[PDB]
């Protein structure tokens, strides 16, 4: 691989690892209150294991 | 106080003889730091990775 293109290819993998996404909070914090509320209103209780 | 006013900037009286540019005004002093900041904010690790 030529290394213009290494170079490259390393700062688009950079980049995204910089991106302040806000889903890795949302999974830690506030999605398991919408799973908790909702599994009073399905007309199937969870089934778990 | 009467007859007096404040000013942001430092001040001086009206020069005598003919203008000309200066660098060593406050103004000018922050401003050459100010770029001077922002160059080695460029030269960090964190531009250079990308």
């Amino acid at each position: 691989v030529n290394d213009l293109t290494r170079r490259t290819m390393t700062g688009v993998m950079t980049a995204m690892r910089q991106v302040k996404t806000m889903t890795p909070f949302y999974i830690q914090h506030m999605c398991p209150t919408e799973l908790s509320v909702l599994a009073s209103v399905t007309v199937t209780p969870p089934f778990q294991v | 106080p009467p007859n007096r006013m404040v000013y942001p900037w430092p001040n001086q009286p009206l020069p005598r003889l003919t203008v000309a540019p200066t660098y060593d005004s406050a103004m000018s002093n922050w401003i050459s730091t100010t770029i001077a900041f922002f160059i080695r904010v460029v030269n960090s690790v964190n531009m250079t990775a990308t």
